[PDB]
RNA sequence: AAACUGCGAAUGGCUCAUUAAAUCAGUUAUGGUUCCUUUGGUCGCUCGACUUGGAUAACUGUGGUAAUUCUAGAGCUAAUACAUGCCGACGGGCGCUGACCCCCUUCGCGGGGGGGAUGCGUGCAUUUAUCAGUGGUGACUCUAGAUAACCUCGGGCCGAUCGCACGCCCGGCGGCGACGACCCAUUCGAACGUCUGCCCUAUCAACUUUCGAUGGUAGUCGCCGUGCCUACCAUGGUGACCACGGGUGACGGGGAAUCAGGGUUCGAUUCCGGAGAGGGAGCCUGAGAAACGGCUACCACAUCCAAGGAAGGCAGCAGGCGCGCAAAU
């Protein structure tokens, strides 16, 4: 390869893009944005197989280019777009406003949102760095350059942002006893509370988080994001509030809803 | 002993030629030296901070940062300067027959002059290095003498 | 064609390897600038991510240091005496970094008369004639002599640097490469430098 | 003022070659007798020297100074003006117009 | 329509010739560097024109060669093409030089403390030299701060660009966009390195070594470290735990067949990485190419011709010949 690759193949797709494999030979490469290829989700992919309100990959550019959808407070006319963690994506005309959340097993779900949650946005601050004449900056998980930050901001807390004035309004800090989710690798969605965080000098600081109903795992530094502080979350869960039901628990609600639905 | 080349030796942190009050005595020709906590738990010895010795690649006073794997060895040769070889003997398996098979990888790491205390058998610790030589990629943080020599 | 490969030439052991694939384009390289003297021409040419790097074929002046009280000027340049690398390269009036030259004596000496108020240079049988200096030192307040005075209480230097003053050259190293920047910076050679440099060509040269 | 020709065997003549035969040589973008199909594209072709001899096909004359005896082949009926200048500044000039 | 400008053609597709610690696989690092586009920040921080210049297209007209996606002289004309460049912000701040002025026990002298016109430099991007130690790492010669300068004529930025909807307040003054731009992070990556793991062969037992082999010093070049390459030093480095040399009907892996338990054989082949476009060699443009549906010369082979010259590389899709036991519109 003499340069960047512009193609990707169906089945060099991410699992959880989510397709299928007799369709096409190719999949949507998203556009180069805040996330990475194997961490997003492009809205050709949310809006032809999530929402269904398209069944083919033009009627996504006629509503995508039609000025119909708002992301983040910005209308977007990529159809490509890279969308991930917390990425508030907003319907105008008919009223409706999804959260991108990690639900029990590992892919994105459908969240219906009120607009009044639907106004702010959590998300990660990753890097401390200071500007020119001495001003602080802080680069953030979806690449949001924000000048003059509160001084009490450390380098893996969360942090609240007005999506229509671009400012902090409400932090969380990083400690044990705060609410915290993980994003990536084998857990994926799992709503639990830190304990202990084990320093390694040199590699990779495992953290240990525990469930709210007796199950504990250990996941690293950068599979981190802090939702909460405390027991309450900041944020509107999913169904099922992340406990990651085992095979037999699911098989047994299963068989109840098949049984009560007759 | 110092200044053997045919370039001056100097560590291009400090600065050697301060202007004193008197450039007499009493207080002067007693240069500073440079050094640096390389981390990872290891403790700089007291060679690297009275010495004399002008270095570019020592992990204590040089240039040179300590990151990646950090592995350990037995010293086999020291006939070329300023860079010795180790070797490091590990088991091989093989699934077929379930035995094991001894190996040997001998490579080349760079031996400061702080530890000069060192002969043949001390068991050693090396950490990754950027390339600084077509062979040599590791630099020596301690030194541990093997069995006997308690002269 | 000039190639920076790691494949050229024999592994560790001793075996000869075999080359696979041929020369890329990040594998690049170029013929040396060879900096002389003279009236300053710089080429510039195209790298990697579209930068440029100025080629400096000739240049005339150099911006040095002087690290006693920290004056830096525009200084022009003289003549090479020494290279620790190749012999050859005194020979042929050559310019590289960590490369011992000659540089003017003339914006150092008028800094030190003009902050310090002594003379610099200026030998016996011969004194200030075109009369400047002493306009200046005329027409102050009794503050302004105190802070002089106070200044040039102490106003010693090396006696080589002050030989090289009589002498109107002052022996300089250059900190920069000429051939990646355009430009010939640097710093006065000082102290046990001096007494090494000079040691060094006064065996050469012998 | 004699400027260009073309060879007998069809091949335009470029400026500064200063031989009386046929060189070749290579030509890049802003070059006379190439036009180029990719940026930067580089091609050899065999143009005429400069100097005229008896080997040639045709050759083009320019006027620079007007006589006194008109040719009806030349100089017969002064053609008008297809399209004239279209920036402000050149009607400005054109037109000597002021400021206001 | 045409044509100038800008962008893409470096993606995709086909093949397995080379390649046996080389490629590749898992695991690390760039604290040892470049990054098109998108995303976010910066874009009146610098103290010194109510819009400038001439050239070319397309077009018109006139020609040569047997011949090409071949082209010269002549007449106009545009820019988000090539260039040259101001006003405002902008009245005073920060540092050196400072004419000088004012207050006092100390009589003045000597000392202590405040105003300072004038003159020079000012920020970001590059380079050198010195000093101190807002924020961070396991760890900087890290970022930020201060001083003195530099700032390449082939030259860093600080907007001489375009459209829609309408306008309030006495000619000034406003809303949403499109394009372009130094720097900074991010995204896509690429590239160089760390640890471990490859088929057979002793009728290959020693190999390399001023034609760099091993390391040290100082440089050149390269986007960066490094014998990558120069000048000088010491004789180093690998090897019976199989180096080196040869062969391969060898691209590597995820995988396939058979299979009680262990194994044996294959993997050219749809996904990943690498290599090449007859085979070596060199290069323009571009962010990214040693590109071949880009260019330049060599040999093998080969097309047209008025014999002067001109034009190419199906291991792309169909198709044809040869080769074949063997493979389609």
């Amino acid at each position: 390869a003499r340069g960047p690759k512009k193609h990707l193949k169906r089945v060099a797709a991410p699992k959880h893009w989510m397709l299928d494999k007799l369709t096409g030979v190719f999949a949507p490469r998203p556009s180069t944005g805040p996330h990475k290829l194997r961490e997003c989700l492009p809205l050709i992919i949310f809006l032809r197989n999530k929402l269904k309100y398209a069944l083919t990959g033009d009627e996504v550019k006629k509503i995508c280019m039609q000025r119909f959808i708002k992301i983040d407070g910005k209308v977007r006319a990529d159809i490509t777009y890279p969308a991930g963690f917390m990425d508030v994506i907003s319907i105008d005309k008919t009223g409706e406003n999804f959260r991108l959340i990690y639900d029990t097993k590992g892919r994105f779900a459908v969240h219906r949102i009120t607009p009044e949650e639907a106004k702010y946005k959590l998300c990660k601050v990753r890097k401390i760095f200071v500007g020119t004449k001495g001003i602080p900056h802080l680069v953030t998980h979806d690449a949001r350059t924000i000048r003059y930050p509160d001084p009490l901001i450390k380098m893996n807390d969360t942090i609240q942002i007005d999506l229509e004035t671009g400012k902090i309004t409400d932090f969380i800090k990083f400690d044990t006893g705060n609410l915290c989710m993980v994003t990536g690798g084998a857990n994926l969605g799992r709503i639990g509370v830190i304990t202990n965080r084990e320093r390694h000098p040199g590699s990779f600081d495992v953290v240990h988080v525990k469930d709210a109903n007796g199950n504990s795992f250990a996941t690293r530094l950068s599979n981190i994001f802090v939702i909460g502080k405390g027991n309450k979350p900041w944020i509107s869960l999913p169904r099922g509030k992340g406990i990651r039901l085992t095979i037999a628990e699911e098989r047994d609600k299963r068989l109840a809803a098949k049984q009560s639905s007759g | 002993d110092i200044q053997t080349e045919r370039a001056y030796q100097k560590q291009p942190t400090i600065f050697q030629n301060k202007k004193r009050v008197l450039l007499g005595e009493t207080g002067k020709e007693k240069l500073p030296r440079y050094y640096k906590n390389i981390g990872l738990g290891f403790k700089t010895p007291k060679e690297a901070i009275e010495g004399t010795y002008i270095d570019k690649k020592c992990p204590f006073t040089g240039n040179v940062s300590i990151r990646g794997r950090i592995l350990s060895g037995v010293v086999t040769k020291m006939k070329m300067q300023r860079t010795i070889v180790i070797r490091r003997d590990y088991l091989h398996y093989i699934r077929k027959y379930n035995r094991f098979e001894k190996r040997h990888k001998n490579m080349s790491v760079h031996l400061s002059p702080c530890f000069r205390d060192v002969q043949i058998g001390d068991i050693v610790t090396v950490g990754e290095c950027r390339p600084l030589s077509k062979t040599v990629r590791f630099n020596v943080l301690k030194v541990t003498k093997a069995a006997g020599t308690k002269k | 064609g000039i190639s920076r490969d790691n494949w050229h030439k024999r592994r560790k052991t001793g075996g000869k390897r075999k080359p696979y694939h041929k020369k890329r384009k990040y594998e690049l390289g170029r013929p040396a600038a060879n900096t002389k003297i003279g009236p300053r021409r710089i080429h510039t040419v195209r790298v990697r991510g579209g930068n440029k790097k100025y080629r400096a074929l000739r240049l005339d002046v150099g911006n040095f240091s002087w690290g006693s009280e920290c004056c830096t000027r525009k200084t022009r340049i003289i003549d090479v005496v020494y290279n620790a690398s190749n012999n050859e390269l005194v020979r042929t009036k050559t310019l590289v970094k960590n490369c011992i030259v000659l540089i003017d004596s003339t914006p150092y000496r008028q800094w030190y008369e003009s902050h310090y108020a002594l003379p610099l240079g200026r030998k016996k049988g011969a004194k200030l004639t075109p009369e400047e200096e002493e306009i200046l030192n005329k027409k102050r307040s009794k503050k302004i002599q105190k802070k002089y005075d106070e200044r040039k209480k102490n106003a010693k230097i090396s006696s080589l640097l002050e030989e090289q003053f009589q002498q109107g050259k002052l022996l300089a190293c250059i900190a920069s490469r000429p051939g990646q920047c355009g430009r010939a910076d640097g710093y006065v050679l000082e102290g046990k430098e001096l007494e090494f440099y000079l040691r060094k060509i006064k065996a050469r040269k012998g | 003022r004699i400027s260009g020709g073309n060879d007998k065997q069809g091949f335009p003549m470029k400026q500064g070659v200063l031989t009386h035969g046929r060189v070749r040589l290579l030509l890049s973008k802003g070059h006379s007798c190439y036009r180029p199909r990719r940026t930067g594209e580089r091609k050899r072709k065999s143009v005429r020297g400069c100097i005229v001899d008896a080997n040639l096909s045709v050759l083009n004359l320019v006027i620079v100074k007007k006589g006194e005896k008109d040719i009806p082949g030349l100089t017969d009926t002064t053609v008008p003006r297809r399209l004239g200048p279209k920036r402000a500044s050149r009607i400005r000039k054109l037109f000597n117009l002021s400021k206001e």
